[PDB]
DNA sequence: TTGACAGGATAATTGT
DNA sequence: CAATTATCCTGTCAA
């Protein structure tokens, strides 16, 4: 909180990454985000944001 | 509505980049101009696009 | 030539 | 991990 715009691009480097990998831990998170600037807990959520819609 | 605005805009150089005002900081910008707190978020999110958007 | 509400999308909260 | 509560962003027209 608040909503925190991520939100330039940034993004859909993930949308295939989700298609690649619905899992990751810490070790990637540097180049994964430190070259991108944003914090840890900003996106530990973001798979969990997208384990729905649907995902029946 | 008149001059319930340039107050809003004259400071806006402060959070031009980051319209992520604090939830109670809406108040010190609200009541000083006031009116329904719901109407005030709306005015600051119906102007991101009026300009600056074409200014790119 | 600018300001109100419903709609459909989204990011945090949070504790059995 | 599912369920929540807080968000703006657009997308429907109006004095």
């Amino acid at each position: 909180k608040p909503r925190t715009i991520y939100s330039s691009y940034q993004l859909a480097a993930l949308q295939r990454r989700f298609q690649k990998a619905q899992y990751l831990a810490l070790p990637e998170r540097a180049e994964l985000a430190a070259q991108l600037g944003l914090t840890q807990t900003q996106v530990k959520i973001w798979f969990q944001n997208r384990r729905s819609k649907f995902k029946k | 509505p008149k001059v319930a605005t340039n107050i809003m805009r004259a400071w806006l150089f402060q959070h031009l980049t980051h319209p992520y005002p604090s939830e109670e900081q809406k108040k010190q910008l609200a009541q000083d101009t006031g009116l329904t707190i719901l109407q005030v978020n709306n005015w600051f999110i119906n102007a991101r696009r009026r300009i600056v958007q074409p200014m790119i």
